[PDB]
DNA sequence: CAAGACCAATCTTTACACTCTGTGAGTATTAAAGTTACCTATAGCGCCAAGTGCGCAAAGGATGAGCTAGTTTTT
């Protein structure tokens, strides 16, 4: 099951607030041990650059926490939050993301996903049909 | 039976006019958004014909001040059927004191006969007003008018 | 639209005031010495030589500057697609009309509020050192000193390239207060020029009232303008517009109608008429239409009788024509909006074709 | 920091007025239609604030043509903050210039002196006006202090 | 004769300062990053140098040719 993936698109019925299917994507394809990153040693580097007395971020993200408290965060949520602060920015577009994404990061690895699209054309100019393909 | 749909300074329209409908009207085109605002036009007249509380619809530049929606009805087949003698029901005489009662009665006695009573098609044209402070007028007051429609 | 100095430097100013930029001079004003003062009646044409550095300026700004900036819809002169038949189509859907001159539209402008509407869309900074501004030095080809009105300072007149926009421009603040006003009466409003027209489609005696005359005057009292109260006209079902008669008999949902008067096509019945009679080309020319070959205008001699028979017939083959064009405008138009009378449409089929075949008849005539 | 809600002739009040807020507010009774109604009447002023398309509130009669919600602030705390000798900064000088101002500029010299007391409260008081023609009128015309509010 | 009613957008947001890290009573008090950021374009005709011009409007041969110009509205 995790060397050969299956994933199912719906064009009809599709959520474009929903960007789970990327994130998991990403998440899947990747080559790098996240866990090697120090969490204090981030929230230092945070801290002295954004302070106008030492020790300032620290303090206010404790004080969150300690009435924030619920379930450690998984690695899968690290390894997304780490995407998302790396990144710059968050029908058819969607479905082009996808498939595009999936060609470029499975050119390192030996994961090879299957995907499968129901009604690609769903409200589409025959151009943008063609355009897409 | 509308005849013409005139669209004036809303949305992303400044002077739309579609006229000659046919039975088969098919609509195709790349600018997918310029149909929905066209839909969108048309679904708020209709509710605010039948006194529906809804949100006003935006202006395309804020240089002017008002926004025009204007419908023509073909009223020929409803006067045929009013006029004639053979008819004596409520309706038909609500429908003559409501629709052709005011513009028959400033008519003489020459324009009525042998002018409109041969091949002529009447037209009824209702027009929606929008102004700067999400204020709508009709250019009829009567909402019995509206209701009939 | 933002204009900065190097758009100035390059686009409004590419050749003839170039050397007044590298010097460090500033841009002069136009002088008594460039205009003519061309006189009609009562009143005073200014026109600028066809050779002179602001003209090609003035022309540089209609094109590239005064033609993006936003207007208002019920302006519909002097702007692209706008026409007189447009001022009037507006109207037919009303009952009541009403009609309104503005006095002295372009003397009344005030160049401080040419200066204020033109001031967002030029960038506020020194175009040639430290004396001259860009803005003033761009408004520099658009005034003028009168020396007929140095009372009033130096004003944008008339017969100038520029001076429509910025009337529009200056007027669009007007424009719009006056159609926000109309707007909570149910009054339509249209305005060409300095010539408003309101049309009210209910039943009600608001456009006779002296209310509404005051509170126009009022509006307009904000940017100094006044009303003409000499050309004030006010009439329920019919009204006639140099020629052009609107009717609507009323009723709720009724649909006016657009004609044009008798007298309106009384020269081209006549000129018609006269053609059809076997009339000389030159007396046909001369008394109907105002066209006459000076003998001053002749420069070479050559041949004498073979000029003015040429330029008789083609000055009324363009009148003809222009006619023509004007009357199929007519028709285009009602093609549009469907808002003529149909013995109208008739009778202008039928000078149509009359005029058409008085054209293949002259031209017949001149091949032979 | 509030103090007053005031609703005049709207959904089910003819003239309610709110005030002696605490720090803790329960709110009981069998009326739960009144509950709703002052809810929808808070969210729809808080909704006016920042400018945003909502359908304006019905009538409780239609023999008036108004309808009227009034809110009053205290604003003691950021006067205080504001006005002092201690903190130059972009927002401390934006808040008067927006919040405060326009009404000690029309003060003597003996007013601002007698306004400088510890036992002083400061006021700022919006209205909101609903007409028969679904009309929306601020006593302040400023959008600067409604985003600010 | 005077007169309430004096446009929209001008790029968009967002946000405490200090020494004290918790609190502040000015006679008249925004501002600096970020992200964009817009497009204007040509007239008679032909020729040679190919657009930055020159010549000519008799051909043609480098300054006799010859030489018109629509309607309506504002005004």
């Amino acid at each position: 099951a995790t060397l050969y993936p299956f994933l199912y698109i719906e064009t009809r019925h599709i959520d474009l607030y929903d960007w789970n299917p990327i994130w998991k994507l990403i998440s899947n394809l990747n080559s790098f041990n996240f866990d090697d990153v120090d969490h204090d040693e981030l929230v230092n580097f945070l801290d002295e650059k954004i302070s106008s007395r030492k020790g300032d971020y620290k303090k206010y993200i404790d004080r969150v926490v300690s009435v924030i408290d619920t379930k450690p965060y998984t690695y899968k949520e690290k390894v997304i939050n780490y995407i998302k602060v790396a990144i710059k920015g968050d029908s058819n577009k969607f479905l082009e993301t996808l498939l595009h994404l999936l060609i470029t990061l499975t050119r390192t690895e030996f994961i090879s996903p299957i995907v499968y699209i129901d009604e690609p054309e769903v409200g589409l100019h025959p151009k943008l049909a063609e355009s897409f393909v | 039976t509308i005849e013409s749909i005139r669209v004036k300074n809303l949305l992303s329209f400044d002077d739309v006019i579609l006229r000659d409908f046919r039975d088969i009207n098919c609509i195709i085109g790349r600018n997918n958004v310029g149909k929905s605002n066209l839909l969108k036009v048309i679904r708020y007249f209709y509710a605010k014909l039948e006194n529906k509380k809804v949100i006003p619809l935006d202006f395309h530049t804020n240089y002017n001040a008002v926004g025009e929606i204007t419908f023509t009805f073909d009223t020929t087949r409803i006067k045929k059927i009013v006029t004639s003698r053979k008819n004596n029901g409520r309706f038909h005489k609500h429908i003559y004191n409501t629709l052709f009662k005011s513009s028959s009665v400033k008519l003489n006695f020459e324009e009525l006969i042998a002018r409109k009573n041969s091949t002529n098609k009447s037209f009824f044209s209702l027009t929606l007003t929008i102004c700067k402070d999400d204020s709508v007028m009709w250019s009829v007051d009567d909402p019995k008018v509206r209701s009939l429609l | 639209i933002l204009v900065d100095k190097v758009f100035y430097e390059k686009i409004l100013s590419v050749e003839s005031f170039k050397e007044n930029i590298i010097t460090q001079s500033a841009i002069p004003k136009i002088s008594n010495k460039e205009v003519r003062l061309i006189s009609s009646g009562s009143k005073i044409f200014y026109a600028i030589n066809n050779t002179s550095p602001h003209s090609h300026v003035q022309l540089r700004l209609n094109r590239f500057f005064l033609s993006h900036i936003p207007l208002n819809s019920a302006a519909k002169a002097f702007v692209r697609g706008g026409s007189y038949l447009k001022y009037l189509e507006p109207h037919i859907y009303g009952s009541s009309y009403c009609r309104l001159d503005i006095s002295s539209f372009f003397n009344n402008i005030s160049f401080d509020d040419v200066k204020q509407s033109l001031s967002p869309y030029i960038k506020d900074e020194y175009l040639i050192g430290t004396e001259q501004k860009l803005i003033d030095a761009i408004l520099n080809s658009v005034g003028y000193e009168s020396p007929i009105r140095k009372d009033k300072g130096m004003i944008i007149p008339m017969g100038f390239r520029t001076s429509p926009a910025i009337s529009n421009i200056v007027f669009r603040k007007m424009d719009l207060l006056i159609q926000d006003f109309c707007a909570k009466k149910g009054v339509i409003y249209s305005r060409y020029a300095d010539d408003m027209l309101f049309s009210n489609p209910r039943e009600s005696k608001l456009l006779m009232s002296d209310y509404f005359i005051d509170e126009i005057s009022s509006l307009l009292s904000i940017m100094g303008f006044n009303i003409n109260q000499s050309k004030y006209i006010s009439r329920e079902k019919e009204i006639s517009i140099n020629g052009y008669v609107i009717e609507n008999k009323g009723g709720n949902g009724s649909i006016g109608t657009i004609r044009l008067s008798k007298s309106k096509l009384n020269t081209v019945l006549k000129v018609t008429h006269a053609l059809a009679q076997n009339i000389p080309y030159k007396n046909i020319c001369n008394k109907y239409i105002k066209v006459r070959l000076k003998e001053k205008n002749i420069k070479y001699e050559s041949k004498k009788d073979e000029f003015e028979k040429k330029y008789y017939r083609d000055q009324l083959i363009n009148y003809l024509g222009g006619y023509r064009s004007y009357l199929i405008s007519l028709v285009k138009f009602h093609s549009e909006y469907k808002c003529v009378n149909s013995d109208f449409i008739i009778q202008i089929n039928g000078i149509l074709n009359d005029i058409q075949n008085h054209i293949q008849k002259i031209k017949k005539n001149r091949r032979l």
